[PDB]
């Protein structure tokens, strides 16, 4: 109780990635857009891939080469409240830009399972 | 807890100076214009005098103001041992600064008044006087202890005086 | 009220040992200071206040007087205003129409 | 009187979702665009679906898996003044991003009735 | 009995530092903050770094260069009442300045442990 | 008769905290604010959490670690005039600091009830 | 330890270019976008060229003509922590705009190697 | 013995400048700052320029024009205890002003050397 | 470290003024209303008097307040050498400003009083008085030195008094 989540831990193969202020998560599932004509006509389904965004301060143990060479890893998004999602067979997307000592990073996977 | 603090300061002074100071003695009142002709000075010696206490931070602590009046002899307008008295003053400041003495803690030096006017120059006495302030707490409420076997619970309902009385004499621990 | 309070006192506090309020009694030790009995009586008053029958509560708290029997021992002298509830019997209403 | 709305309670199946500062409502009806030729020529009709946008602090009783698994729920947007709209057979739309400890969420339904 | 804190001693590498007044210690922990929405929900956490700020005389035996070159030290804040805290691998923050024989040191560390 | 407030007692878990001067109590409720447009209309509500600001001597028997580990406590603000308030499941806000034998505690709670 | 990157040195043929507050690096490799159909269907590869974006104060030894005439150089992005990438056969891109005494400049190459 | 900093002497080009009170010296180095994310990690560096802030009586033999034309000088901050710092190729910062027979000089240099 | 400081100021004054000042001598106590009729003035001369010490920045330093009482002669309502006495006061201020004097450093001028009421005018002396404040440190803790061979370690477990004793007389450096 009274433990509203405000801080999150990123973990990659049990390494507890150093994440900065802004950590974001989107669980995998179905994106539910609109299909409306004359009437509202319900909704329409669309697949969605699980995506976790985190900024890493540079110079840490991980480095940037290991980031760019990540193709098959198991990542975990743990919430201080206890919300712990798991992503199997993940991979880093977009460009890992190293701006101002910060490593902008996004990790994406095809399945998100809430464990514990 | 003030007398304990005073005793702690006196013990610390005795340990620090030993035979260098002829005596140490708590002094009633602050130094007036008559103390020189009234006290058993026996210089060199230092007197610890409680100058009261101002309001502390809380309602359970105060800022106690103590004073160390140092005495010596100035025969023929010359201090008996000027390095000795200066060393005494400096060592008394150093050993009684910051360090705790009983319940009082945070002894902070506040002033070092020369306090050597005609009444003491004509009497062959220098009276360098240190002042101190410390965060000293107040004594706690005195505890209690008693055990009486609970056996009877008399309750009376508060009806008007001449209304017929209503009461219950429970008399607990009764078996039947 | 007498029935309920007799039951409560005879069950909740058998073989206890009263003490002065400033006593340093342990958490589980059977000790009932006047303050403990006062709080228990107020909680019990609330217990038969949820189910009516005592209307006011504040005046009961101010006028409640639980003390140790200074003469002799083993007696809590308890003086409590009954603060009994009253029954809705008569309704008196003046209309004073304003037109 | 003097009860101008500043705070709104969102409820799903009688659970009173924990909502944050920004709560938004758009009742279902007709979106009234214009068809203008030489003259103004009045307006044109277009259907609209009821939409409730709210932000949920993470780690609460609601969770995020229950959010992404909502397909048929009954929503109630109650205003502190007293305006209480109701949506039957709703569904979560868009991506429920878990950004910065906040669950951005939008709930959409084909009907909105002003109850009480 | 109920002794209070008087003087506070600031030590680096087991050696006292001359502190004038108001040497503040802030423990390492979480800064619980409000989470206000439709109603009051609870509190939100945010990690902190333990921080000791103290004022030192300039030109002393410590020296200004040794102060400005304190990348890794072991600070200890000791309350004369008895309790003491130690900073694990602290470093000098802020911008040191020798203004009028005065220097302010903000020694900040990842964690503070209540040793002794 | 018309007695005024004198000293205020701050208790946690049924035990006094030494509050020096000016203990502050803000009740939990709604913070009504103006709503001005073409003309003045009324007031707007916004939920608020109860707050207690108390200053404690440092190094006391309470200690600093126990203070900083107060996630769930039951605070009581008692005015010596007779009225007292209790905080339901209060927690320590702000950033505690033991500056010069002084610590400021902002014990913030979801709700305050006027018991006794 | 405790050496999180905050400042980076850019070097061009051993010149240590004067950099500004924000320097950005993107190592060469493969950009991993989405290839999503009915299901997530994994990811898709795409080549990426290594890039270093930096701002230079004008009037330095380097000058702007030498910037605009850089066609075959080997640059080195060194981190204060120690992460030292090198770009062989580099070339400057975009418009070296000389705005407000600052040279907005970007240098990119086809290979990025992390040396030491 | 344990002598402490008393008066501080400000010299330019081997000539004393009349500094009234509280002459401030900030050494050149790195201004370490916290890096807070999911948890506290370490410290971040940032280059800093050495700075001497002194106050000179107006209308003196130094003259205001000679002060305002100090593009390249060699400042020396000498503590009377013995330690002195020299500013290699310092320049006048800030906006000089001769208000009330008083001028403030902020002489800033790339780095400060612990000479003598 | 006050006595060393006052010796430093006296030596500095002697070096600066030399034969211009007839004598220099420390003064016991601040200048009262009878110092003129009690001291061997022999004007012109200057007296260094310690006026105490206010609280310093730390708990190891204090702000010592010294004073320079300059004396001369005012025969027939006329100073003996007004340029001389003004130069003496001015050079005393200049040469004892900022410069360190032993442990004390940062000598800052604080006040200069004319300090010539009727008591000194009818006594034919001017008493221009300078004051100074300096950051003087407190003496350090006295060191120690001793080397005794560690040979025995006597440990005694604190058991109840009449409970049989438990102890270990270790006696290190024993070989067998």
């Amino acid at each position: 109780g009274n433990q509203r989540q405000g801080v999150a831990f990123i973990r990659v193969n049990g390494m507890e990635l150093e994440s900065m202020e802004g950590a974001s998560f989107t669980p995998s599932g179905i994106t539910r857009e609109e299909v409306t004509g004359s009437r509202v006509y319900g909704w329409k389904g669309k697949p969605r891939a699980a995506k976790v965004e985190c900024k890493i301060p540079g110079g840490g143990p991980i480095g940037l080469d290991e980031i760019i060479d990540w193709e098959n890893i198991t990542v975990e998004f743990q919430a201080d409240t206890g919300e712990t999602w798991m992503l199997a067979n993940a991979w880093q997307a977009d460009e890992p830009k190293n701006d101002g000592g910060e490593i902008s990073l996004v990790l994406m996977a095809k399945q998100s399972k809430r464990i514990a | 807890m003030l007398e304990e603090t005073e005793a702690a300061l006196l013990a610390r002074v005795r340990e620090l100076f030993g035979a260098t100071l002829r005596q140490v003695e708590p002094l009633t009142g602050t130094w007036t214009n008559e103390d020189v002709h009234r006290l058993f000075l026996a210089p060199p010696s230092v007197f610890l005098a409680w100058m009261g206490c101002g309001e502390g931070r809380t309602r359970r602590e105060v800022e106690s103001r103590w004073a160390f009046f140092v005495v010596a002899e100035l025969l023929n307008g010359e201090p008996v041992n000027r390095p000795g008295i200066y060393q005494i003053v400096e060592r008394l400041i150093a050993g009684v600064n910051g360090q705790t003495f009983g319940p009082t803690t945070g002894m902070r030096l506040t002033q070092v008044r020369n306090l050597c006017d005609d009444n003491r120059i004509n009497a062959g006495v220098v009276l360098y006087g240190v002042l101190f302030s410390g965060t000293t707490p107040l004594p706690s409420v005195v505890d209690l202890d008693s055990l009486d076997d609970y056996e009877r619970h008399w309750q009376t309902w508060k009806f008007p005086d001449e209304t017929p009385e209503f009461a219950a004499h429970i008399n607990v621990n009764q078996e039947k | 009220l007498r029935y309920s309070l007799r039951t409560r006192i005879t069950q909740k506090f058998p073989n206890y040992k009263l003490a002065s309020d400033g006593t340093r009694f342990a958490t589980g030790q059977a000790v009932v200071t006047p303050s403990v009995i006062k709080t228990e009586l107020l909680a019990l008053f609330e217990e038969w206040e949820n189910a009516g029958l005592v209307e006011d509560f504040d005046t009961f708290k101010e006028e409640l007087y639980v003390a140790r029997n200074k003469d002799d021992k083993d007696r809590l002298d308890v003086l409590c205003g009954p603060n009994l509830i009253n029954q809705f019997r008569i309704f008196a209403a003046q209309v004073q129409f304003i037109l």
